[PDB]
RNA sequence: UUGACCUCAAAUCAGGUAGGAGUACCCGCUGAACUUAAGCAUAUCAAUAAGCGGAGGAAAAGAAACCAACCGGGAUUGCCUUAGUAACGGCGAGUGAAGCGGCAAAAGCUCAAAUUUGAAAUCUGGUACCUUCGGUGCCCGAGUUGUAAUUUGGAGAGGGCAACUUUGGGGCCGUUCCUUGUCUAUGUUCCUUGGAACAGGACGUCAUAGAGGGUGAGAAUCCCGUGUGGCGAGGAGUGCGGUUCUUUGUAAAGUGCCUUCGAAGAGUCGAGUUGUUUGGGAAUGCAGCUCUAAGUGGGUGGUAAAUUCCAUCUAAAGCUAAAUAUUGGCGAGAGACCGAUAGCGAACAAGUACAGUGAUGGAAAGAUGAAAAGAACUUUGAAAAGAGAGUGAAAAAGUACGU
RNA sequence: UAAUGGUUAUAUGCCGCCCGUCUUGAAACACGGACCAAGGAGUCUAACGUCUAUGCGAGUGUUUGGGUGUAAAACCCAUACGCGUAAUGAAAGUGAACGUAGGUUGGGGCCUCGCAAGAGGUGCACAAUCGACCGAUCCUGAUGUCUUCGGAUGGAUUUG
RNA sequence: AUGCCCUGACGAGUAGGCAGGCGUGGAGGUCAGUGACGAAGCCUAGACCGUAAGGUCGGGUCGAACGGCCUCUAGUGCAGAUCUUGGUGGUAGUAGCAAAUAUUCAAAUGAGAACUUUGAAGACUGAAGUGGGGAAAGGUUCCACGUCAACAGCAGUUGGA
C-alpha cells in the first residue's frame, strides 16, 4: 500500500505534452538532447502520408534513411550496451538510444513496419505520449510527421481559429511576449529611456 | 519482440526451461546446420543431430577436424565426434565434448523417419 | 523524494535532532486525545473553545436532503442564462419578452438578495426566495415564480 | 498527545486495519477482463443488444425530483398500452418491473412512446426460419437515451399580479404550522352548548 | 385358527450415503487478554485472535411484511460517494451507519395451497428387451393422514360467450471453445586480438522476426526459439449450411369483455422481562423464560403513550447466474523487488541435520576450469607428502579449488 | 636537480589524560567498549496545519467507471460526486449596497506643476477607527386579520 | 549575467534549525562513454585535486562487466547499542592432564612400542567381586578380516574408532 501512481491534472498533462511537441521543433534542443540531426536542412520533419502505407521493414528504414534518419538510425545499434548493475538479471539486460518518433494520423502498415527497428517508436497524433516526446525528461525528441500527422495536429491542439478538439481545451497563454529579451533590451523605447552604463568592471580606486 | 502473452521473457524461466530440459526436449535444442552442400541437396538448414552423421568442427580449437559422432551425450549437451580426442599424459584418450551449433553436418544417417522429417520440414530429398 | 529529508542530514549526530536530554521516547504525554482535561487543557481553551460538553437538541435518523437548499445570489443569476444569449437579452431590456431562469434547472433552493441586477426584467423560477431577493427582482421589473 | 494549533483528527486506526487493507492493483486488470467480458457476451448474444431496454423514471427524494433517470423495468400497465404482454415482452429485449406503479401520466407517456419506438426500431428474428443478420448494435442505452423533459420556453411576458411570493411561502408555512391547534379550537367553540 | 392395519425391531438382506484431508477467501457458533483511556472498573482493543461446526469455485445474499415522504423509486451484491457524517460514548478516550445520486452487473421465480372425483391421472424398486447419464413392458411396493395436472398475489380460478396468434425434439462434418502436435527468414564471408570470437574492423542479408535463452568472452543473421501464417489430432448440454422422426396434431400457451369468487404459512407476529449486541438513542438485531394475536388486518414509517387518519409493503415456507472475495491448489505472465549474514526457515539430499519425554523448536551449507585436460613419469620419504616433470590461457585456478 | 619543495620514518624542543554516554560537573575509583569484517536504527500509510512550486481559476478535481490502445503505460470522455462560491442559530428558521460597496488617519505606485526640494491630485495591498448590511439575543409592535395570526418600521454597554 | 566585477563589515558554539555539497543500491535520458590489447573488486609509509565529505592517476593482483553528466527513486553512509552473525587475538605453550595401592623385564610385530601381543615376574578386586548372568535402556556396540585421516583430552602398530 505504497504509493506507486501518482495523479496529475489534466491540464498540466497537456501542458507538458504541448511544450514536448514544440519542443520538437527548433533543432537546438534536438541537437542537446542527443538525435544527430546537424545534417536535417529543416525541423519539423515532415514526410509524405504515403510512409502511413508502408508494411514492409526493409521499405521503411529506406524511407527514414532517405528522408535524413540515417545517422540517428545508426547511433542506436551502435549504442546497444550490456546495463551496468543488478538490473541486467532482473529482464533489463541492454540499453540503448532512443530514435525517431514517427507520427501518423492513420495506420496502414506503418507501426507494424517499424516495430521491428531498434529505437524508432511509432506513434498516433491522437496520442502523443510525453514519455515518448522527452524521454528523461529531456525536451527535443527527433520526430519525423506525415503529412495527414502534421494537419491533424491543428484539429487535435487547435489555434486561433479552431477550437481544440479537447472538451474546455485552449493552448496555453504566454507570460512574456518574447523569449529572448536581448532585443526587448536594445529596443529604441528602452534604450532611449535608460541612462548610459558604466565600465562593466569598476576600476579600483583606493 | 514477443506478441503473445503465452511464451516468457524471462530469463530465469527460460535458463530452467533449458537445464531441466528432458531428453526428448534436448533432441531439438541439439540441433546441428548442415553443410553448402546438403543444404543445397536437402533445402533445409538444420537438423537433430544424430550417432552416424558425419561432421566438420567449424568453431574452436578443432575446427577443420572430420568424423563420425561417436555419441550424442544429452545429458551434457554435447556430441562426441570421433578422431576429435584428447590425449592424457597417462596415453588414455578422452573425447573432447563439442556442442552441435558449432558443427556442420556434412553427411547424415538417413532412414525412414530422417526422410519423413526433412520432407516435413520440406525438403528436396535428393 | 526520500533524499530530500532531514533524515539524510541527521546521519553522523547522535540524537536525529531529538536532543540528548529530553531524548525521544515513545508516547510521553499520552496516545491521542489523552488528557485534554487535565494536562492538555491549555491547549484545549487557547484554540478548540467549546471542546467539550454538549450543545442542543438531538436529531436522530438526520437525512441531509431534507436540508438541501443551495443558495443563489442576485449578483450572479445571469450566469444561468448562457453567454450567447446573455447578450441580447440585456440589451433593449424588455417585459413581454423577459429570460426564464429555472433556477432549480442549475441545482439551487433559494434566491438571495445579494446584490445589483441590472434593470432588465427576468422571469425566475424558485423553489424559495427571500424578501430582498424579491424586492430587487421586481425593481428590475421582474417576478419571481413559484415553483416545487 | 495533544500539541499545537491543528485540527482535531479523526483517523480510525486502533484496530487491525492492515489485515483488510485492499489495494486495487487490479483496476486496469479488471478492465481488461470487463472488456472482454462485454465481448465475449456479445458474441453469445448475437445480434442481441447486450442490455436491456430501460424505463425513463423521475428519481425521488426533493434534492433530485428535478432529474429523470433510467429505471429498472417498464410497469405490466406501460407494457399493455404499448400492446404487448410481459411475458413476451421480457423476451424481446425489454426489461419488465411488476412493483412499480404510475401516477404520473407524463412519465407513463414517455415510457408508452419509448416502447412504442422500441418496437418500430428492433427486428425480432423468426423463430425458426433464416433470420437474416441484423447487424449486431450493443447498446439500447445510447440508441434510446433518456432525455430530460422541457419544462419551460425561454422568454415569456412577465406575468405580476403582485402577489409577492416570499409573502405566499410565509402564509403557507404558518397554515402548516397552525392548522392543527385551529382545527382543534374550531371543534371547541363547535362544542359549545 | 386365519387375514389385515398401526407402531416398533432384526438381518454379512438389495441398492446407496456420511465421516477424514485441505481450509487463502466463505456461512455460523463461541470468544479473550495484552493494548488505549497517560491510573482504572464502563468503554476500547473487538462483535478481533485462539477454539469449534459446515460449504463452494466462489460462498453468502436475493426478487421487498424494502427505501421513502418525492413529480417518488424498485431483487441481491460490489465500487464511487454519502461520511468520519446522523448517532452512540466515564458525551471522556474513542466508536460510527443508512436512504438518495453516479457506476459495474443485471434475471427472474417456486410451493402451502382449491373436489381429478366420470380415471392417483403420480413416483422409487425389481425383472425382460433396447436407442444405456436413459427409454419401453410387466410385477411388487410408496401413496388418499394426498402423489400428479392447474394457481402464487405481478396475480389467479370457476362459469359464460364476438375472436385470432404461436406447434416441440434427435445424430453427422466445419464452426464457439479447451488441450495438443507439426511446418514456416537471413553470414557462421575476410582480416586483427584471443585458449576459445560471440570482440574490433570491413563487406553483406532478413526484419509482421533486433523478446529471451544456449553455444569455449557483448550473436537478429550458428542453434532453439521469436514474428507471421498454414496443416493437423483428441475432446465441450451448441449461435448456423444441410439431415430426418412427418395425422409429432380438434395438444399445449397467450390475448377481449361479462359474472361469481379470490383460499395467501401460529407458540408465529406482537408484548413484557433478562442477557448480549448495535450508530440505533423510554430497547438496532439475536436468544432464553413468561404471555400470546388478528383477519379493509399484520408489519414498517429511527422519542415512550392514548386518539384520529395517511403512506408503504404482504412476514411467520422455498430456489436462483453475473458484477464481489481469494497469503490455499493448478497453470501462466510480469517487476524502478532481494541477491547467498539478503530474499521464504530452506538457491544445496530443508521442515533436512540436530535438541527435547512431549507439545514443539530448528540450523549451517552456492561459485576449479571452456573442457577433468583432476597432475603420466622420475626422485626422497614407512607413509602423509615434498621436489621436479606435466596438463591448462592461467595451478597468483590443484577438489583445503573464481576473486 | 632531489639543490629547493612534497610524502614518510626517526630524533629533538614545547604541548597533548580515553572515546562514546547521562550529567550542574567525566581522564575518572560512573557506565558500554579485547579485536576485525559484514549486517544494524525517524520508515511507509490514512487524515491534516503552515509554507513553497505548478496548472486552471468562480471555479476545480480526466484515471469509480466508460472509450481506446503499440496494452497494468499513453490518449480520450458523460452524468454525478467532493471541496469552494453564505452566513447564522439548539432549532423552527431567516439570510448579506443609505452611499461612487461608506467616512476619517496613514499608505507604495502613478498624474499635474516643479531645475531640484517640495506642493497638490488619485490612492491598490495593508493597519487603526467609526458607520452600514446579514443571522442569533433582548426590545418596540404599523397596515391587515374571519382576532390570533402576521411582523412592517425603529432600536441595543449584547452576540457570530 | 543563480555569470563577472567593485566596496564594506563580519567569522566561538552543546541541544537545535536551515543551507550548500560528498558518497551507495536501483530507474529514465545522454556521452554513437570504458572494457578480455583487461571491466569490477582488492593491495600499495607512490602521485595529483578538493577546507572536507571525497575524487583522480601510477604500480601489483585479477578475469567480465562497468563508468561521467542530467534527472528519478530508496531497504542509502556506523566505532559504540552487556548490538546480531561469523572469524580471530592476548592471557598462553599457560592453568592443568595428581581420587580408585603398581608396575617391571624380555621377545615378537612394526617406519616408529611407557601404552599392542605373547612369555615371565610383581600386585589388586577378595564370592554384598573389578567374577558369572539377566531386567530397563541402547541397537550391532557382538565376531572376523583389512586398516589408523579423524576420535580414544599422552601415545597407539591397539580399539565399543
Ligand atoms: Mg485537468
Ligand atoms: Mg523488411
Ligand atoms: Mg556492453
Ligand atoms: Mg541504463
Ligand atoms: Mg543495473
Ligand atoms: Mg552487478
Ligand atoms: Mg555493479
Ligand atoms: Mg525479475
Ligand atoms: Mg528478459
Ligand atoms: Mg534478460
Ligand atoms: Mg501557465
Ligand atoms: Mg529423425
Ligand atoms: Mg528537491
Ligand atoms: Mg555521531
Ligand atoms: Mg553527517
Ligand atoms: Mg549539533
Ligand atoms: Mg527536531
Ligand atoms: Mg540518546
Ligand atoms: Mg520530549
Ligand atoms: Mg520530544
Ligand atoms: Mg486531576
Ligand atoms: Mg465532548
Ligand atoms: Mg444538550
Ligand atoms: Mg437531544
Ligand atoms: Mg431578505
Ligand atoms: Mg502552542
Ligand atoms: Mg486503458
Ligand atoms: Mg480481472
Ligand atoms: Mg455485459
Ligand atoms: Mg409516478
Ligand atoms: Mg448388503
Ligand atoms: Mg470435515
Ligand atoms: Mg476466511
Ligand atoms: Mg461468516
Ligand atoms: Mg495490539
Ligand atoms: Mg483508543
Ligand atoms: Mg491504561
Ligand atoms: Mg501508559
Ligand atoms: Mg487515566
Ligand atoms: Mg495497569
Ligand atoms: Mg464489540
Ligand atoms: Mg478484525
Ligand atoms: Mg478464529
Ligand atoms: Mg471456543
Ligand atoms: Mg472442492
Ligand atoms: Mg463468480
Ligand atoms: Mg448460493
Ligand atoms: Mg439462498
Ligand atoms: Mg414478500
Ligand atoms: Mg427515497
Ligand atoms: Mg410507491
Ligand atoms: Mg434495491
Ligand atoms: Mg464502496
Ligand atoms: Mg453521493
Ligand atoms: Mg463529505
Ligand atoms: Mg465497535
Ligand atoms: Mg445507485
Ligand atoms: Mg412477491
Ligand atoms: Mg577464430
Ligand atoms: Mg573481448
Ligand atoms: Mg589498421
Ligand atoms: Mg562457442
Ligand atoms: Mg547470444
Ligand atoms: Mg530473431
Ligand atoms: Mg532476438
Ligand atoms: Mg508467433
Ligand atoms: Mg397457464
Ligand atoms: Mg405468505
Ligand atoms: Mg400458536
Ligand atoms: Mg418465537
Ligand atoms: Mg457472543
Ligand atoms: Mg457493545
Ligand atoms: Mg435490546
Ligand atoms: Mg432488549
Ligand atoms: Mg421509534
Ligand atoms: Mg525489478
Ligand atoms: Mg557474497
Ligand atoms: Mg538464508
Ligand atoms: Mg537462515
Ligand atoms: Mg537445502
Ligand atoms: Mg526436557
Ligand atoms: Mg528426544
Ligand atoms: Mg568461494
Ligand atoms: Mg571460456
Ligand atoms: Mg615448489
Ligand atoms: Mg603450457
Ligand atoms: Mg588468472
Ligand atoms: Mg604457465
Ligand atoms: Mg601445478
Ligand atoms: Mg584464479
Ligand atoms: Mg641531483
Ligand atoms: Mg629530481
Ligand atoms: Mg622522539
Ligand atoms: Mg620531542
Ligand atoms: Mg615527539
Ligand atoms: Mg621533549
Ligand atoms: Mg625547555
Ligand atoms: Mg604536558
Ligand atoms: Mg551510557
Ligand atoms: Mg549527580
Ligand atoms: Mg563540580
Ligand atoms: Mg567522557
Ligand atoms: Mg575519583
Ligand atoms: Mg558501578
Ligand atoms: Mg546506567
Ligand atoms: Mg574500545
Ligand atoms: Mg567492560
Ligand atoms: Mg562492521
Ligand atoms: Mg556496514
Ligand atoms: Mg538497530
Ligand atoms: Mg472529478
Ligand atoms: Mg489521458
Ligand atoms: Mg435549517
Ligand atoms: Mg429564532
Ligand atoms: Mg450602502
Ligand atoms: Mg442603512
Ligand atoms: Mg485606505
Ligand atoms: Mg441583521
Ligand atoms: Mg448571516
Ligand atoms: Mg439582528
Ligand atoms: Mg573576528
Ligand atoms: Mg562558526
Ligand atoms: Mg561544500
Ligand atoms: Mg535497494
Ligand atoms: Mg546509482
Ligand atoms: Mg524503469
Ligand atoms: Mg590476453
Ligand atoms: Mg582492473
Ligand atoms: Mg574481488
Ligand atoms: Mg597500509
Ligand atoms: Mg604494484
Ligand atoms: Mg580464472
Ligand atoms: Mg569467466
Ligand atoms: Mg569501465
Ligand atoms: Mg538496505
Ligand atoms: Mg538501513
Ligand atoms: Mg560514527
Ligand atoms: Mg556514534
Ligand atoms: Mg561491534
Ligand atoms: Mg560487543
Ligand atoms: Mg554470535
Ligand atoms: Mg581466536
Ligand atoms: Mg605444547
Ligand atoms: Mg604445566
Ligand atoms: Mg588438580
Ligand atoms: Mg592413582
Ligand atoms: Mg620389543
Ligand atoms: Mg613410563
Ligand atoms: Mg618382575
Ligand atoms: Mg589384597
Ligand atoms: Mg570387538
Ligand atoms: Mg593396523
Ligand atoms: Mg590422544
Ligand atoms: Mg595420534
Ligand atoms: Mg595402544
Ligand atoms: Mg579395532
Amino acid at each position: 500500500w505504497r504509493k506507486w501512481n501518482v495523479k496529475v491534472n489534466h491540464n498540466e498533462k497537456r501542458y507538458a505534452t504541448a511544450s514536448a511537441i514544440a519542443a520538437t521543433a527548433v533543432a537546438s534542443l534536438v541537437l542537446a538532447r542527443g538525435h544527430r540531426v546537424e545534417k536535417i536542412p529543416e525541423i519539423p520533419l515532415v514526410v509524405s502520408t504515403d510512409l502511413e502505407s508502408i508494411q514492409k521493414t526493409k521499405e521503411a528504414v529506406a524511407a527514414l534513411k532517405a528522408v535524413g534518419a540515417h545517422s540517428d538510425l545508426l547511433k542506436v545499434l551502435k549504442s546497444k550496451k550490456l546495463r551496468a548493475g543488478k538490473g541486467k538479471y532482473r529482464n533489463r539486460r541492454w540499453t540503448q538510444r532512443r530514435g525517431p518518433l514517427v507520427v501518423y494520423a492513420e495506420d496502414n502498415g506503418i507501426v507494424k513496419a517499424l516495430r521491428n527497428v531498434p529505437g524508432v517508436e511509432t506513434a498516433n497524433v491522437a496520442s502523443l505520449n510525453l514519455l515518448q516526446l522527452a524521454p528523461g525528461a529531456h525536451l527535443g525528441r527527433f520526430v519525423i510527421w506525415t503529412e495527414a500527422a502534421f494537419t491533424k495536429l491543428d484539429q487535435v491542439w487547435g489555434s486561433e481559429t479552431v477550437a481544440s478538439s479537447k472538451v474546455g481545451y485552449t493552448l496555453p497563454s504566454h507570460i512574456i511576449s518574447t523569449s529572448d529579451v536581448t532585443r526587448i533590451i536594445n529596443s529604441s523605447e528602452i534604450q532611449s529611456a535608460i541612462r548610459p552604463a558604466g565600465q562593466a568592471t569598476q576600476k579600483r580606486t583606493h | 519482440a514477443k506478441q503473445s502473452l503465452d511464451v516468457s521473457s524471462d530469463r530465469r524461466k527460460a535458463r530452467k526451461a533449458y537445464f531441466t530440459a528432458p531428453s526428448s526436449q534436448r533432441r531439438v535444442l541439439l540441433s546441428a546446420p548442415l553443410s553448402k552442400e546438403l543444404r543445397a541437396q536437402y533445402g533445409i538448414k538444420a537438423l537433430p543431430i544424430r550417432r552416424d552423421d558425419e561432421v566438420l568442427v567449424v568453431r574452436g580449437s578443432k575446427k577443420g577436424q572430420e568424423g563420425k559422432i561417436s555419441s550424442v551425450y544429452r545429458l551434457k549437451f554435447a556430441v562426441q565426434v570421433d578422431k576429435v580426442t584428447k590425449e592424457k599424459v597417462n596415453g588414455a584418450s578422452v573425447p573432447i565434448n563439442l556442442h552441435p551449433s558449432k558443427l556442420v553436418i556434412t553427411k547424415l544417417h538417413l532412414d525412414k523417419d530422417r526422410k519423413a522429417l526433412i520432407q516435413r520440414k520440406g525438403g528436396k530429398l535428393e | 523524494p526520500s533524499r530530500f529529508t532531514k533524515t539524510r542530514k541527521h546521519r553522523g549526530h547522535v540524537s536525529a535532532g531529538k536532543g540528548r536530554i529530553g531524548k525521544h521516547r515513545k508516547h510521553p504525554g499520552g496516545r491521542g486525545m489523552a488528557g485534554g482535561q487535565h494536562h492538555h487543557r491549555i491547549n484545549m481553551d487557547k484554540y478548540h473553545p467549546g471542546y467539550f460538553g454538549k450543545v442542543g437538541m438531538r436529531y436522530f435518523h438526520k437525512q441531509q436532503a431534507h436540508f438541501w437548499k443551495p443558495v443563489l445570489n442576485l449578483d450572479k443569476l445571469w450566469t444561468l442564462i448562457p453567454e450567447d444569449k446573455r447578450d441580447q437579452y440585456l440589451k433593449s431590456a424588455s417585459k413581454e419578452t423577459a429570460p426564464v431562469i429555472d433556477t432549480l434547472a442549475a441545482g439551487y433552493g433559494k434566491i438571495l438578495g445579494k446584490g445589483r441586477i441590472p434593470n432588465v426584467p427576468v422571469i425566475v423560477k424558485a423553489r424559495f426566495v427571500s424578501k430582498l431577493a424579491e424586492e430587487k427582482i421586481r425593481a428590475a421589473g421582474g417576478v419571481v415564480e413559484l415553483i416545487a | 498527545a495533544i500539541s499545537k494549533n491543528l485540527p482535531i483528527l479523526k483517523n480510525h486506526f486502533r484496530k487491525h486495519w492492515q489485515e483488510r487493507v485492499k489495494v486495487h492493483f487490479d483496476q486496469a486488470g479488471k478492465k481488461v477482463s470487463r472488456r472482454n467480458a462485454r465481448a465475449t457476451r456479445a458474441a453469445k448474444i448475437a445480434p442481441r443488444p447486450l442490455d436491456l431496454l430501460r424505463p425513463v423514471v423521475r428519481a425521488p427524494t426533493v434534492k433530485y425530483n428535478r432529474k429523470v433517470r433510467a429505471g429498472r423495468g417498464f410497469t405490466l400497465a406501460e407494457v399493455k398500452a404499448a400492446g404487448l404482454t410481459a411475458a413476451y415482452a421480457r423476451t424481446i429485449g425489454i426489461a419488465v418491473d411488476h412493483r412499480r406503479q404510475n401516477r404520473n401520466q407524463e412519465i407513463f407517456d414517455a415510457n408508452v412512446q419509448r416502447l412504442k419506438e422500441y418496437q418500430s426500431k428492433i427486428i425480432v428474428f423468426p423463430r425458426n426460419g433464416k433470420a437474416p443478420e441484423a447487424e449486431q448494435v450493443l447498446s439500447a442505452a445510447a440508441t434510446f437515451p433518456i432525455a430530460q423533459p422541457a419544462t419551460d420556453v425561454e422568454a415569456r411576458a412577465v406575468q405580476d399580479n403582485g402577489e409577492s411570493a416570499f409573502r405566499t411561502l410565509r402564509l403557507a408555512r404558518s397554515e402548516k404550522k397552525f392548522r392543527g391547534i385551529r382545527e382543534k379550537r374550531a371543534r371547541e367553540k363547535a362544542e359549545a352548548e
